[PDB]
RNA sequence: UUUUUUUUU
RNA sequence: AGAGGUGAAAUUCUUAGAUUUUCUGGAGACGAACAACUGCGAAAGCAUUUGUCUAAAAUACUUCCAUUAAUCAAGAACGAAAGUUAAGGGAGUGAAGACGAUCAGAUACCGUCGUAAUCUUAACCAUAAACUAUGCCGACUAGGUGUUGGAUGAAGUGCUUCCUUCAGUACCUUAUGAGAAAUCAAAGUCUUUGGGUUCU
RNA sequence: UUAUCCAUUUAUAGGGAUGAAUU
């Protein structure tokens, strides 16, 4: 339930919500600030990670750091890559906020 | 029940009154113009009945208006390809197989992703034998993944 | 034999008697120091001769000889038991039992871990034989518990921490926030254990002791 | 089709050695070389690449580890005591 | 000036251990035993070794000085048996009839929440 | 001839109960056909109850009893003289 | 002496300073059964199962030696044998003593090869004579 | 604690 | 100066301090007491805590489909323990075995020790008095005592009890019901013989 | 520990609370 807190508000704001997924969708919406929610793997490198956690204080967006390495939000989603890096853009009927 | 035991006797059981009672004087016009309007912002028609009788205050649909529900939904081509009992079940045969995937000492769970698969098959061939699934459709577990569409 | 002699023991302000009984020790000769070997040594004492009352005969406390002076050995609380004739007597059939236990920290950066025991209440209209409690209920009151002991071991010292454990005030207010989800029947704390103590601090012993 | 229908990697040592010595290297054939799951990319494509050294095929940075495994029974074992400290 | 011990009573179908301490459990004062006495390899664990065990001690504990004792019971350990043999009844009987004084008692046979399988196999003890 | 309705054991709804070990000969029984009894006794009988407590201080201290809970074996609980042979039509009547 | 007692340790040092010397096979560790209360002591178990005592100063490494189990693997041939000590020593192959003329070897002659006497030599025996069971307390299969 | 045995109708 | 052990005894450990007291760690193991003619699971089986993933069941519904169902040769999944293969582990128990006693004999029952095994992982094996010896689905036939999870109405102090009712779940009595009987509320509704089906 | 013996090195800092860093 705990996880899955986080697991299911990912999967419905992905419907509902615009959705994004890749370390370039990532970059790409967080240099103008479109990229609402950002999340770091705990796999990739630190330095993967803490400046894409950078990004996210400057951009008043709210950063997170998932434990694994490439899973859920880069296989269940819509995708079958290692994600490394993740972002949304938009938000439906969805408490993702808090 | 199909599998296990316990028999569940649990279900609903609509009134005699066939037509619609005298309070309801909600007109069928309006009353079918709720139900479409629910459907293309996205809700299966297992639920669509379950909010109109709860927010609009309109059971038996059918019984307000002389057509079923899936009938109007049907009628004017928004409904899914696949059925809802179908679609219901291979979401949980996913679920079944993404859990089985990384867990594979869950047996009694493989189990039971057997059973949904034996059932998913049977309700396929039934839906088959009617002309609104294709014969051509095969539900590989492979792509299962990708048939919820 | 012949050469060891009597070392008095003493217990710590809190308690009323702050005596209980002596030691022995033996040749101090040669190299073995005769302080060490009386130092670091546990005394297993009864609440009930403790404190002249036969209301605290459920429970015991460990002292540990933390140092010496003189020939006075001071010792200091170090481990909480109640009696297991006790437990087994209050155990019975016909009633479900609920554990409980948690690590806590508190301001002496003492480490804490006390485990709880919980029985469930008959009361008076249910006229059954069986008082037997649906484990979600045990679920979220012993989630509830461990949660407000560790609330109230965080925010306060060791020492009061003994104060309050002497009038089992611990066991009240569980019983008075339980009221209101499912009542529960005598309960208390079966264990308390030391797990890492700092270092030891003089300075912060002698003002509590005397 | 499925040539072997047991003897598997073994084939390359035809009839010569005992049965049961070729099949207690059948233990160990199918993971010496097998492409197991490396920790820094995440994919499962780790490949021997000597007696104890190991590597994957997206990091170039070479692991110590088992004779023919990544990892040893003993080793993650010992390493799980060492971090619950 | 009155001062305390504890005296270990150990009962296991078998030579009853009479051990006395002081209050912490360190340093022994006297160890008697059931077994110190009868040299028939029999009555180990029978009133009759058990009682005769308890006025010598209580004796030496006069001897020694201390006076007021807490017990401690022991009934062999937590596979082999759960109830005391027959020779705590006389031990406890004879620091009664002694004058020795006698506080507090207690049990601490040692119960496992473990369930370590004991002697003998599925068919048990077939005498 | 099926000898008891419920076969000497009190499983019903279960396939398999964990067993426990009989105390004096350590025959694995399962626990519901274990013949358990929750023994309490005193650590020292009346006569020499009164003794210690007459030996003892505080004026008002009172023994605290023996808690065992021992199981038997069915083939050793016959043997122990407690478990009744008893008779076929009475045998159905157990309080 | 720093680590707790039960940990696994690798490349030991069996007297402070000799930068490591015990435990260096692949696959082989040694645990730390115990510490002295006074310090400056401990004891550690070695993978043969001896017990050794050692001072608290001595260093070694945390963890296993790696390519653990090497010795699981059968060699099939004797081409991996000669590959194998070709790169370590001159020991292979061995030749049986009893398969040698009784002049290079006391095993050796005989028109029926056997060894004709006791296998078991005494650990007094002389350079030429060690080469049996040297100063063996037992023979046969163990029991345990 | 130990106690084996008893042609043929 | 004994300690284990036994109906006795002996094997065995013990002045280098055994057993015994207390404290500290390490190891593997199990999870008592609560714990029940109680719950879950298709069966085998499943009891420390917490978290996550996944399922199942009952209840309530004026939600949806509309026959999508039942039983099933072949064919498949799981399948106690023991056993096999290979590693790790190895406390306690302990087939083999080694001794010590009883016995006319004892290769056994009893005692001490003790390898494999028991434990973890990855594969096989597919058998148990795998037993309520009772195949599954459906209809009907009797009262009471319980008890588990809901749901309904009312009333001791928002809390808690009683009524009714579902889905389990056992027990007692009764049969102008059955059976050869033991017994069975199914093993009844069967010479007044046919609800459907699989196996033997 | 002084005889004696052993080990290590460039005989290279007195005891307690996957980047560098020399003038």
């Amino acid at each position: 339930s705990a996880g899955d807190n986080i697991n299911a508000k990912l999967q419905l704001v992905m419907k509902s919500g615009k959705y994004q997924f890749g370390r370039k969708s990532c970059l790409k919406a967080l240099r103008t600030g479109k990229g609402k929610l950002v999340i770091v793997s705990s796999n990739c490198p630190s330095i993967q990670r803490s400046v894409i956690e950078y990004y996210a204080m400057l951009s008043k967006c709210g950063v997170h750091d998932y434990h694994g390495d490439n899973n859920d939000l880069g296989t269940a989603c819509g995708k079958l890559f290692r994600i490394s890096c993740l972002v949304i853009t938009d938000v439906g009927d969805s408490d993702i906020i808090k | 029940r199909m599998y296990g035991k316990g028999k569940g006797i649990s279900s609903s059981t609509l009134p005699y009154k066939r037509k619609q009672p005298s309070w309801l004087k909600q007109k069928p016009s309006e009353i079918e113009d709720a139900i479409i309007k629910l459907a293309k912002k996205g809700q299966t028609p297992s639920q669509i009945g379950a909010t109109l009788r709860d927010n609009y205050g309109i059971p038996q649909v059918k019984s307000v208006t002389g057509n079923k529900i899936l009938r109007i939904l049907r009628a004017q081509g928004i409904a899914t390809t696949i059925p809802e009992d179908l679609y219901f079940l291979i979401k949980k045969a996913v679920s079944m197989r993404k859990h089985l995937e990384k867990n594979k000492k869950d047996k009694d769970c493989k189990f039971r992703l057997i059973l949904t698969e034996s059932k998913i098959h049977r309700i396929s061939r039934y839906y088959k034998r009617k002309k609104l699934l294709p014969s051509n459709w095969k539900y590989q577990s492979s792509t299962a993944s990708a048939l919820i569409a | 034999f012949t050469k060891k002699e009597w070392y008095d023991l003493k217990a710590p302000k809190m308690f009323l008697v702050r005596n209980f009984g002596k030691t022995l020790v033996t040749k101090t000769i040669g190299k073995k120091l005769a302080t060490d070997s009386l130092k670091g040594r546990i005394y297993e004492v009864n609440l009930a001769d403790l404190n002249n009352d036969e209301d605290q005969a459920h429970k015991k406390i460990k002292l540990s000889c933390d140092h010496i002076i003189n020939r006075d050995c001071y010792t200091d609380f170090c481990g909480l038991s109640i009696t297991r004739d006790k437990l087994c007597s209050l155990i019975r059939k016909g009633y479900t039992l609920i554990e409980g236990h948690t690590d806590v920290k508190t301001l002496d950066n003492y480490h804490l871990r006390m485990f709880c025991i919980a029985f469930t209440k008959k009361r008076q209209n249910q006229t059954k034989s069986t008082c037997y409690a649906q484990t979600s209920q045990i679920k979220k009151i012993r989630k509830k518990m461990v949660d407000i002991m560790t609330a109230e071991a965080s925010k306060v010292l060791l020492k009061d921490l003994v104060k309050k454990f002497i009038p089992e005030s611990i066991g009240k207010e569980i019983e008075k926030q339980c009221k209101k989800i499912y009542p529960l029947q005598n309960v208390l704390i079966r264990k308390v254990k030391i797990l890492k103590r700092p270092k030891l601090d003089i300075s912060k012993l002698m003002e509590l002791h005397t | 089709s499925r040539r072997t229908k047991k003897v598997g990697l073994t084939g390359k040592y035809g009839t010569r050695y005992g049965s049961s010595l070729r099949k207690q290297i059948k233990k160990i054939e199918l993971m010496q070389h097998a492409k197991y799951l490396c920790t820094f990319c995440g994919k499962t494509a780790t490949k021997r690449t000597c007696v104890g050294i190991w590597k994957c095929k997206k990091c170039k940075r070479k692991v110590c580890g088992g004779a023919w495994s990544l990892t040893t029974p003993a080793a993650v074992a010992a390493k799980s005591t060492i971090i619950r400290l | 000036e009155l001062v305390f011990g504890v005296a270990h009573i150990f009962a296991s179908f078998n030579d009853t251990f009479i051990h006395v301490t002081d209050l912490s459990g360190r340093e022994t004062l006297v160890r008697i035993t059931g077994g110190m006495k009868v040299k028939a390899d029999r009555d180990e664990s029978s009133p009759y070794a058990a009682m005769m065990a308890a006025q010598d001690v209580a004796a030496r504990l006069k001897e020694l000085g201390v006076t007021a004792i807490h017990i401690k019971l022991r009934a062999s350990g937590g596979t082999k048996s759960k109830t005391p043999g027959p020779g705590a009844q006389s031990a406890l009987r004879a620091l009664a009839r002694s004058g020795l004084k006698i506080g507090r008692i207690e049990d601490v046979t040692p119960i496992p929440t473990d369930s370590t399988r004991k002697k003998s196999g599925r068919r048990g003890r077939r005498l | 001839p099926k000898k008891r309705r419920n076969g000497g054991r009190s499983k019903h709804n279960r396939g398999h109960v964990n067993p426990l070990r009989c105390s004096n000969c350590g025959r694995c029984v399962p626990k519901d056909k274990a013949i358990k009894r929750f023994n309490i006794r005193n650590i020292v009988d009346t006569s020499a109850q009164r003794d210690i407590k007459e030996a003892s201080v505080y004026s008002t201290f009172q023994l605290p009893k023996l808690y065992i809970k021992q199981c038997y074996c069915v083939s050793c609980a016959i043997h122990s003289r407690f478990v009744r042979v008893r008779s076929r039509e009475q045998r159905r009547v157990r309080k | 002496g720093k680590m707790p007692e039960g940990t696994l340790i690798c490349n030991l040092e069996h007297r402070t300073g000799n930068r490591g010397t015990l435990v260096k096979a692949s696959g082989c560790y040694a645990t730390v059964v115990g510490q002295s209360e006074d310090g400056k002591k401990t004891k550690v178990r070695l993978p043969s199962g001896a017990k050794k005592t050692i001072d608290a100063k001595a260093r070694a490494m945390v963890g296993v030696v790696g390519a653990g189990g090497r010795i699981d693997k059968p060699i099939l041939k004797a081409g991996v044998a000669h590959h194998k000590y070709r790169v370590k020593r001159n020991c292979w192959p061995k030749v049986r003593g009893v398969a040698m003329n009784p002049v290079e070897h006391p095993h050796g002659g005989g028109n029926h090869q056997h060894i004709g006497h006791p296998s078991t030599v005494s650990r007094s025996a002389p350079a030429g004579q060690k080469v049996g069971l040297i100063a063996a307390r037992r023979t046969g299969l163990l029991r345990g």
